[PDB]
């Protein structure tokens, strides 16, 4: 790992997280938890993401995130 | 979009 190598990725987790968080701004719930669990994937300790997204999302949309990982 | 990303920053 070099600068490039994690500036991708963290350019790639941002794009995620935001057309995650349009996409269930929209109502696409199924679409937008798929971006957020691309941007979940790419953490190695996504503990603290994931608390911020359980104060962010409805129960039950939370709740989905978490089977698809 | 976008104010997931600072929030996420903020810490």
């Amino acid at each position: 790992s070099d600068l490039k190598d994690a500036e991708a990725v963290q350019k790639f987790f941002l794009e995620e997280i935001q057309l995650g968080e349009e996409l269930l701004a929209q109502g696409d719930y199924e679409k937008g938890v798929d971006h957020l669990t691309n941007a979940i994937a790419v953490c190695g300790q996504p503990q603290q993401l994931l608390q911020v997204l359980q104060q962010t999302l409805p129960p039950p949309v939370f709740q989905m995130l978490l089977t698809k990982l | 979009g976008x104010r997931l990303c600072r929030l996420l920053s903020y810490a």
